[PDB]
């Protein structure tokens, strides 16, 4: 069908714009060094860069988390036109309802980033649509030390601010700016939650 | 090929940090591989000399002391025929257990060994932890060869080690006579009768 | 030998679309560095290098996990495996090997197509101040040292600024050693 | 079937050591009596194999038997060695020893990005002489899960 | 099975015999065999000391070498010690006697029954050692094997093997 490249380099790219976010905020320009052709580049790596956010001043962390949804915003509002050229039938730009574009996104975006549907969707009829997936793809492979499970959720909480930006981008492709929050919401058998506004 | 006649093994023993390996690596020609010390423990370099028109390979095995190789190094003194306790004159606590190394090496080495005693790092001549006359005396009532073993610009080792292979050579150079093979006759046309 | 085994790994690997993703992702995280610095361009190369380093150092263990390869030593073998079963496995493309040095050292890595600068047009203020695909020098410098070599990589030219090809002139400077497992007794 | 499982890094450190009959998975009391002399065994035999290897592709250790047990190795090209001490009456475990590298270590350590990919703790007392470990929660669970049918 | 190099090391480390026959080249031949032989004695010592919480050796007669040297199943003498290395190019067997005299056989035929065919050859080299080097008044103890009868008494048996 389409030309394809491998998922394991993309998922590992997708895991680490948060060290890129603290390396863009903290480095406005124990840290290490390397060289190139009569130069140097000062390096700091990911284990010693997400752990500067467990010791983050509160305006610094909230300054970082705008950038993660800004990345998600740019990739979402660039992704929506190519998914329109995929198929995207039977919906409009002003789009007086909301469930027909929540049927769009779980079948049509989240398959093209993660390969499956958002398998639950709950309908508050005044416009708060709950999108629940059970096993989220990039957080399949993260764990803390020997039963220190309390201090890792608050450690790993920047990593869900990419699908804030995705659903901001695919709705600013259809008109406007909205309000978004995230949850964790564990399963019932062998979680994540997003609103709409 | 190989073509040497005898092969002796000579341990270098002492405390750690007394300076045995730097004493070794000037002195043997080389061992062709730097390898490492502390993977199997003890490392080993060769040295070939000749005595009395016999050619000798001597294999120096210097032993590390990291407290892990407890049964291992005691298995490595099995069959050891030549020995050298090294001590440094700067530090002083090595001499408290030089006698400990001596009574561990009189144990389970051979029936009879020839133990030398060598004072490394004589270059820092202004830091003598123990007097040389006391160690000279302690060598005298223990039948041991004693050398200054000064560090740098020295040959103390190039005469003392040759003298150690001499004394260990006549401990095992027993006897031989000749391999001339010149007795030839009897080229006939064989009028045999059985 | 290799190119059969490269397609053999292209029959049991997880895939997704290279258009409409991943050019979007890399272009979005270079647009952020364009706007984050605030429209300066000789600094984004020295952040994309320092990000590609960290993404290459973890990629190399996945690449040795997929195909069972020994530690490469000469630049015949690294230049063969980079053109045949690293870029073919990870990015579906293959380069070609020209501009070979004296004494088997420094070669070039002309890329035919490029699924990082694919369908990108670069604005006029960065004709002489930006390298676009300079996460690739990050993955090569941070990936070839992890098989205990030591290298140096740099772009020479690019299709976006210049009609000549995208090529990386990788230089062997030295080969690192293995270290002996204590200082001393 | 399996007595012990060990990892060794490029910088000469044991980082994981599961010893069975429900013993320690940690280097509390069974450390230093066989860890950095098991590493010395495999390093000396790996050193004498490369001097004795004709051909172009030099080889590495596949198994070292004794009269009682066996040592099995898988020395990856990035300097990361899977050694494994087993029983008799079954052949080479090289398929299991690359299954661990292709489905547990790269799944849960190198693609974990909270933890370091272990090369050092970034000092010059990391050459052999420093200690650290991995202890990722999901790693230990599936690694004790998979080896458990091989009693 | 097959043998490409006989190495005979002492009871005190360094070797007393080796012949790398059918090399079809000139290999490296100096003190690197001495440091190899001492390295094998050291790792034979080390492989005693590590043993996990566990806390056999009955060969047969396969008629190797063509009357032969023995008839009956026997025992070995080393349990906590190195017995067989296995790699891609070669495979190294080793055999300790009771007195402490290890015999090392490097094998260029790779990939448990190789133990059974191996030690029935490495005891038949031990019988030639005890028959043709022990009754030798020019041969002192603890000295390289400079006898020239021992070479073409074992060459015939190994070319009778392979």
């Amino acid at each position: 069908s389409l030309p394809k490249v491998s998922q394991s380099v993309y998922q590992m790219l997708l895991n680490e714009m948060v060290p890129l976010a603290m390396g863009i905020e903290r480095q406005i320009s124990i840290k290490r060094l390397k060289i190139e052709e009569h130069h140097t580049v000062d390096i700091i790596r990911s284990h010693n860069l997400i752990h500067e956010l467990y010791k983050a001043d509160e305006e610094e962390k909230e300054k970082v988390l705008a950038r993660l949804r800004n990345i998600g915003f740019q990739i979402g509002l660039k992704l929506s036109e190519l998914l329109i050229f995929s198929n995207n039938p039977n919906l409009k730009f002003k789009e007086m309802d909301l469930l027909l574009i929540m049927k769009f996104i779980c079948r049509d975006v989240w398959k093209q980033i993660f390969g499956k549907q958002i398998d639950n969707l709950k309908t508050n009829h005044r416009g708060t649509f709950y999108l629940l997936d059970y096993d989220y793809r990039p957080i399949q492979s993260f764990s803390l030390e020997e039963d220190a499970k309390n201090e890792e959720l608050k450690m790993i909480e920047p990593f869900l601010e990419i699908p804030v930006g995705i659903i901001r981008g695919v709705l600013s492709s259809l008109g406007y700016s909205s309000e978004e929050v995230i949850c964790l919401a564990s399963f019932i058998d062998r979680g994540v939650s997003f609103h709409v506004q | 090929g190989y073509d040497y006649d005898y092969l002796f093994k000579i341990v270098l023993i002492g405390d750690s940090g007394v300076g045995k390996s730097n004493l070794l690596s000037r002195f043997t020609t080389d061992e062709f591989n730097i390898e490492s010390k502390s993977t199997i423990g003890v490392e080993f370099a060769t040295r070939t000399i000749e005595v009395e028109n016999k050619k000798i390979k001597a294999q120096i095995w210097d032993t590390a002391g990291q407290e892990r190789y407890r049964a291992i190094t005691s298995a490595y003194y099995r069959g050891a025929v030549g020995a050298l306790i090294v001590y440094d004159i700067s530090k002083s606590s090595s001499y408290e257990n030089c006698n400990h190394w001596l009574t561990e090496l009189r144990e389970n080495a051979d029936d009879n060994v020839a133990v030398g005693l060598i004072g490394n790092k004589s270059d820092l001549a202004h830091l003598r932890a123990v007097p040389t006359d006391e160690a000279k005396n302690f060598a005298m009532e223990n039948q041991m060869l004693f050398t200054e073993t000064s560090a740098l610009n020295s040959d103390n080792v190039d005469k003392a080690f040759r003298e150690l292979i001499v004394a260990i050579f006549q401990m095992v150079s027993k006897h031989q006579v000749d391999l001339s093979g010149s007795g030839t006759n009897n080229m006939g046309s064989n009028g045999a009768p059985k | 030998s290799l190119k059969a085994m490269g397609e053999e790994i292209w029959k049991n690997k997880t895939e997704k679309i290279n258009t409409e993703l991943f050019t979007l992702t890399y272009g979005s995280i270079v647009a952020q560095l364009c706007q984050d610095y605030e429209r300066d361009f000789n600094k984004v190369n020295d952040h994309l290098y320092s990000m590609g380093y960290n993404i290459g150092c973890r990629l190399i263990e996945d690449f040795l996990a997929r195909t069972a390869l020994p530690r490469c030593e000469n630049l015949v073998k690294t230049s063969e495996v980079l053109s045949k079963c690293a870029f073919k496995i990870f990015l579906n493309i293959t380069p070609n090997i020209t501009n070979w040095s004296h004494n088997k050292d420094t070669f070039s890595l002309i890329l035919d197509e490029n699924p990082l600068a694919d369908f990108v047009e670069l604005p006029m203020d960065a004709m002489k101040s930006l390298w676009y695909s300079n996460i690739l020098c990050g993955v090569l410098k941070g990936s070839l040292e992890m098989v205990q070599l030591d290298c140096d990589v740099w772009f020479v030219s690019d299709i976006l600024r210049g009609d000549s090809q995208t090529e990386i002139k990788v230089k062997l400077n030295r080969i690192l050693k293995d270290e002996i497992p204590i200082g001393e007794d | 079937g399996i007595y012990s499982f060990w990892i060794f890094d490029r910088h000469c450190n044991c980082i994981f050591d599961r010893e069975w009959t429900l013993a320690s998975n940690s280097a509390s009391k069974q450390n230093e009596e066989d860890a950095k002399l098991l590493y010395g065994m495999i390093f000396s035999l790996r050193s004498i194999t490369q001097k004795l290897s004709k051909g172009s592709v030099k080889n590495d250790i596949r198994s070292i038997s004794t009269g009682k047990y066996r040592v099995h190795t898988y020395c990856t090209a990035s300097g990361l060695w899977f050694v494994l001490l087993s029983d008799f009456k079954q052949q080479s475990y090289t398929q299991v020893l690359q299954y661990i590298y292709s489905h547990i270590y790269v799944k849960y350590v190198s693609n974990n990005l909270l933890s370091p990919y272990d090369f050092a703790e970034n000092e010059n007392e990391m050459r052999g002489q420093g200690t650290r470990k991995i202890t990722n929660r999901n790693f230990i669970s599936v690694l004790e899960s998979f080896l458990a049918p091989m009693v | 099975m097959a043998i490409e190099t006989i190495l005979v090391i002492n009871k005190s480390g360094g070797l007393i015999y080796q012949r790398n026959f059918t090399n079809d080249e000139q290999k490296l031949n100096s003190n690197e065999y001495l440091i190899l032989a001492s390295t094998l004695h050291g790792v034979f010592a080390i492989a005693s000391q590590l043993t996990p919480k566990a806390l056999n050796t009955i060969p047969y007669i396969p008629y190797v070498g063509m009357d032969d040297f023995f008839k009956e199943p026997f025992t070995n003498w080393n349990k906590s010690g190195l017995r067989q290395l296995c790699t891609d190019q070669f495979t190294m067997f080793i055999y300790q006697t009771l007195t402490g005299l290890k015999f090392v056989a490097i094998s260029s035929s790779v990939m448990n029954l190789a133990i059974q065919i191996a030690d029935n050859f490495l005891r038949k080299v031990y019988c030639l050692y005890s028959d043709y080097v022990m009754k030798d008044p020019s041969y002192s103890m603890e000295m390289p094997i400079r006898s020239n009868l021992f070479d073409e008494k074992v060459k015939k048996m190994v070319e009778n093997l392979q």
